RNA sequence: AGUAUGGGAGAGGAUGGUAGAAUUCCAGGUGUAGCGGUGAAAUGCGUAGAGAUCUGGAGGAAUACCGAUGGCGAAGGCAGCCAUCUGGCCUAAUACUGACGCUGAGGUACGAAAGCAUGGGGAGCAAACAGGAUUAGAUACCCUGGUAGUCCAUGCCGUAAACGAUGUCUACUAGCCGUUGGGGCCUUUGAGGCUUUAGUGGCGCAGCUAACGCGAUAAGUAGACCGCCUGGGGAGUACGGUC
């Protein structure tokens, strides 16, 4: 699970501007905690098929957001997935 | 952590021992490190039907702020211990400490 | 359940309060359902049917 | 031989049949009777005349243990709840209480098929 | 509503210990169902009878 | 369109534990005759003693009352109580990114019940099956038993009158009466009355419709994308192909 503490962390970490929360960037590193965090629990629950929708919602999400930055703002994506050792 | 309320019963015969047990409890909660909120005896009382060929049972409750390693501990010693007929465990948000109803 | 005879009560009596005190509880209807196996789309259709009348009903007297 | 101040009267009380059981507190039968024990072989095993005959007769034996208070307890659908206590009204006998005992699942097992005749 | 007050439960069951609808109470659905937990709570501490 | 921060409702999903009611079986105490079932009977069960009643055990399956035009979920569908893991939704105010959107050929995921493979379990019910009935005949309807199955673990199968017989998304167009989850306001004798949202229902103007009817949860007025139909049988069948 992710506190409130590990989200201020990433969001301090990849805001951009001052209360910045909505860059594609913050909204990229908060979706992968979530999906990196959600692979323990599928591992142990390998038939709650409800909650992977959700989980497939998000990285499509992820998805998309990368899309849009990559056609913003090519450096930005190659510093984002860098970061973040997506692909 | 979290806040659990725990309403356990005890077998008659064993009431003399309950004074100790309780006891030993809070100190494995105060181990870890746990709060202990409300601590209540209502007493021997009749039940309302017949748990395992019994009448009467003494009732105890118990409010903690413990954490989960704690609370399997606790669910452990309760389920293998004999004395005790059956528990009750309740996660509660936020800490209720006033003076409970059925107190006495 | 559970009626007490007063000193003087007479059979009758205790026997209708008895009968009252049945149909009160409604253990009888209980008793005549557990006789055959309803299944779930009939059961659906007899609550639905029971709701709407229900709501007619409802209506009729608000008028 | 044993002397019993106060008995319990079981009514099993079905469409088919109605049985009547008289029993002692704490347990132990004293004596029984049917509907098809006293004649009615057949339909009229159903009807409360029988029913309150089988009362009668029941305690018509009950008498010679000895006692004179009871309490009844029916426990059935079946017709005859009604006969089985005017019968034991009219022997003679004091009843304390009449109750109900029908068990009722939770559900619990399944019920039998519906019968499409 | 909590399982450990046990005269509001009281007065709500049937003498044969059966939960009263709302309809005749009157309550709001939120309270029954708050109502219905708690005696159900209290009903499995031995503090109500299951049946009667 | 989306993000952060506070709250709220919920049979949403997965794992484990536990409670009471009842059916069956077992052992024992009282007790002696039938019980059971049908429109009526019969098969069947019982004097190595049944049915009834009381006590003590075994095991499987499902959660009365609450329960509701009620709730949640994309659909399939989800009902006792407790813990752990976890998805979505509603609601208030601020602070953010700045068109990042809609639909979607192929493709892919999930998908009632029945059925299949391996290994377990088996109370009740119950295809096939064995008897008793009814009938002209009875391959059935009814009655007495009863196997697979129904249950669990791991896989497969991919079909339903899978229905609201109504694809998804967006804006607009009289009103009346309920109900569920929230927000705001006015009274007060602590509960009521008004509004505002997101659901869920009953009427109804205009409009539409062959008619029945739909009618802000459109089948009205318009826009974007996809799927599908072209008289009834033959036939969702033949050949080829994929699984
Ligand atoms: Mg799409
Ligand atoms: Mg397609
Ligand atoms: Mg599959
Ligand atoms: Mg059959
Ligand atoms: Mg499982
Ligand atoms: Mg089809
Ligand atoms: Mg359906
Ligand atoms: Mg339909
Ligand atoms: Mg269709
Ligand atoms: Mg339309
Ligand atoms: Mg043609
Ligand atoms: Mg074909």
């Amino acid at each position: 699970a992710l506190t409130n503490a590990d989200r201020a962390e990433i969001i301090a970490k990849f805001a951009r501007a001052e209360n910045d929360t909505g860059s594609p960037e913050v909204q990229v590193a908060l979706l992968t905690a979530q999906i990196n965090d959600l692979q323990g629990h599928f591992k142990a629950h390998k038939h709650d098929h409800h909650s992977r929708r959700g989980l497939i919602r998000m990285v499509n999400q992820r998805r998309k957001l990368l899309d849009y930055l990559n056609g913003k703002d090519h450096e930005r994506y190659t510093a984002l997935i860098g970061a973040l050792g997506l692909r | 952590m979290r806040h659990y309320e725990i309403v356990l019963l005890v077998h008659p015969d064993q009431s003399d021992q309950v004074v100790g047990m309780v006891e030993r409890y809070i100190s494995q909660i105060k181990e870890a490190d746990g709060q202990i909120h409300r601590l209540e005896d209502w007493g021997r009382r009749q039940l309302a039907y017949p748990i395992n060929k019994i009448h009467k049972a003494h009732y105890i409750l118990m409010n903690v702020e413990c954490g989960q390693s704690t609370l399997d501990e606790l669910e452990e010693l309760f389920r293998y211990n004999d004395a005790i007929i059956r528990n009750l465990i309740i996660r509660r948000e936020h800490a209720i400490t006033e003076e409970s109803l059925l107190a006495k | 359940p559970q009626v007490k005879l007063k000193e003087g009560e007479p059979v009758d009596v205790a026997i209708r309060r008895f009968k009252r005190s049945c149909e009160k509880a409604g253990v009888l209807a209980d008793v005549r359902k557990r006789e055959f196996y309803e299944k779930p789309t009939q059961e659906r259709k007899r609550k639905k049917a029971a709701a709407v009348k229900r709501y007619q009903k409802k209506l009729a007297r608000e008028s | 031989t044993r002397t019993v101040s106060e008995g319990v009267a079981h009514i099993h009380a079905s469409f088919n049949n109605t049985i009547v059981t008289i029993t002692d507190r704490q347990g132990n039968a004293l004596a029984w009777a049917t509907s098809g024990g006293q004649g009615f072989r057949g339909s009229r095993k159903s009807t409360p005349f029988a029913a309150q005959v089988a009362a009668e007769v029941a305690g018509k034996a009950a008498l010679d243990y000895g006692l004179k208070n009871l309490d009844v307890l029916v426990k059935g659908p079946g017709p005859g709840r009604e006969s089985a206590v005017r019968a034991l009204g009219a022997v003679g006998y004091k009843i304390n209480s009449i109750t109900d005992v029908t068990p009722i699942p939770h559900n619990g097992c399944r019920p039998p098929k519906k019968r499409r005749v | 509503i909590d399982y450990k007050d046990i005269d509001t439960l009281k007065q709500y069951i049937t003498e044969n210990g059966k939960i009263v609808p709302s309809r005749i109470t009157g309550t709001k659905a939120r309270y029954q169902r708050q109502l219905a937990l708690a005696i159900k709570q209290a009903r499995y501490l031995s503090l109500i009878p299951y049946t009667d």
